[PDB]
């Protein structure tokens, strides 16, 4: 429902340590895919040079993103993963997602677009003084 | 969330109950041991049980008499059969 | 102590743990994590 | 089994003893285990106001009494409820511009994250052996 | 709340029986039977009512057979079980107790086989 994070729903049926883990990750997965939505559709020429250059490093950012989780899908099928090593390992991928998803959505608040954008992503950045990355 | 907690202290508290009864019982098994009774744990749980029941004293004391008499014989020819 | 050395010698008579914790958070500890020392 | 039936007629019925359900140990060290992640198991259940494991009343042991495994497992669910209550204290997330603790809360609760991923990292370090 | 199903108190008896003789219940037929006619019997009240007083009657019979200290500890004992109160009929079990107390000094009257000629 608008620029919201994606809300998922978990078979009932699951174990609730796993539901639950499924549940912490899942917010990571909903980030990812607003923080795409908005690369994709921003980086158009309408969206203006700025913004379309923001979406464009957040759609790289993406790849690279999505080669990180098929990495660990990989690393899956190892199966070297457990879910207390599957949380920690997305622990820093949910942290960026939602770091990613927080600008997002500023943005789109702001309708920041072009210099506008550049703002919003200014003010984001000074929001982002306790996180580094 | 609130009421999964009570459950818990209620166990507790009956957990507690029952403990002081088994203390209870623990301290009437010595004084037993030292009255000599000749009771068992077992039978030193049988008695408690019945003279809860409200069995008289002296009838008790009675049938518990002629029981081990009985007993002592029963024993008595179960260890010559051996 | 002297005597029973000198006693059974005249008889003939009778960080690693960092480098540990290193590798078990390497083992455990997600990539992205920086280790922290002092909680390490 | 004997000496709590003992008891029981010692009881005269009335302490109702809860009757004891005898689990595999390879199986309370699940349980275990779930609890220091703060998971319910079937044994504990988590009372989410304290986010805290309850035993199940009657849990046997093999080998050991019911009572006394019971002790035992109400022990570790305290130290479960410990992890699981502290986790969701240190949960508090985002600096959102709801957040009044301030930065200097924000960077501690953020080093209070990595601690709680050192121990999520002891705790999948544990074997189940 | 289904209060543990307290058998009936023949029931009780005749597992108390089984229990002392070391035998099935099968086997304690006749003294089941003896049994039922005992407590079927009108027994006399108890000489003290008073958990206090038997409590004193216990400690001036254990000094009468020169135990002194367990005299002491019959009182000490009475004392905390009074004060427990987990027993509904304390003068009622105090006077059992009195019942089945045991003189160690008194060397044991070996029963006569010949009592077994009336248990049949």
């Amino acid at each position: 429902a608008g620029r919201q994070s994606r809300t998922f729903l978990v078979d009932p049926n699951l174990d609730l340590s796993i539901r639950e883990l499924v549940h912490r990750i899942l917010p990571v997965a909903a980030s990812y895919s607003a923080v795409t939505r908005f690369i994709e559709e921003k980086s158009s020429f309408e969206y203006g040079q700025v913004n379309h250059a923001l979406a464009a490093a957040m759609r790289t950012l993406v790849k690279e993103h999505l080669i990180l989780v098929s990495q660990l899908e990989q690393l899956h099928r190892q199966g070297l993963l457990s879910l207390q090593k599957l949380w920690f390992y997305i622990q820093p991928a949910m942290r960026t997602m939602d770091i990613l998803a927080s600008l997002a959505t500023s943005v789109d608040k702001g309708e920041c677009l072009g210099g506008s954008t550049l703002s919003l992503l200014h003010d984001r950045s000074f929001s982002y003084t306790g996180d580094s990355q | 969330m609130a009421s999964s907690s009570g459950a818990g202290a209620a166990a507790a508290a009956a957990a507690a109950n029952l403990n002081a009864v088994r203390e209870t019982m623990d301290v009437l098994l010595e004084i037993s041991r030292i009255l000599n009774t000749g009771l068992d744990m077992e039978t030193l749980s049988i008695c408690v049980r019945l003279c809860e029941q409200g069995i008289n004293p002296e009838a008790l004391s009675s049938v518990i008499k002629e029981l081990r008499k009985a007993t002592e014989a029963l024993k008595a020819a179960e260890n010559m059969t051996s | 102590t002297l005597f029973l050395e000198s006693v059974q010698s005249r008889l003939r008579t009778p960080k690693e743990n960092l480098m540990k914790m290193q590798s078990i958070a390497e083992s455990h500890l997600e990539l992205d994590d920086v280790h922290d020392p002092l909680l390490a | 089994r004997l000496h709590q039936g003992e008891l029981q007629l010692l009881a005269g019925g009335v302490l109702q003893a809860p009757q004891p359900v005898l689990v595999k140990e390879c199986e309370l060290v699940k349980d275990v285990l779930n609890v220091l992640i703060g998971v319910v198991s079937a044994t504990f259940s988590l009372c989410q106001p304290a986010q805290a494991f309850v035993v199940k009343r009657g849990v046997h042991v093999s080998g050991a009494s019911p009572e006394s495994i019971s002790s035992l497992l109400s022990e570790v669910a305290e130290y479960g409820t410990c992890y699981t209550r502290l986790s969701h204290f240190s949960l508090q997330p985002v600096l959102d511009s709801l957040y009044s603790k301030g930065l200097v809360f924000q960077a501690f609760t953020s080093g209070l994250r990595r601690y709680l991923q050192y121990y999520r990292a002891c705790v999948l370090s544990t074997p189940p052996t | 709340m289904a209060t543990p199903d307290q058998k009936s108190p023949n029931v009780l008896l005749q597992n108390l029986c089984c229990r002392i003789l070391g035998r099935s219940e099968a086997d304690v037929a006749q003294q089941f039977q003896y049994a039922v006619r005992v407590i079927g019997s009108n027994f006399a009240p108890t000489v003290e009512r008073d958990e206090f007083l038997v409590a004193e009657k216990i400690k001036k019979e254990l000094i009468r057979q020169r135990r002194e200290a367990d005299a002491a500890l019959f009182s000490e004992l009475h004392r905390k079980l009074h004060s427990q109160g987990v027993l509904k009929n304390k003068w009622s079990i105090l006077y059992l107790l009195l019942s089945l107390s045991e003189d160690p000094r008194r060397q044991p009257s070996k029963v006569s086989s010949y009592a077994t000629l009336f248990a049949q």
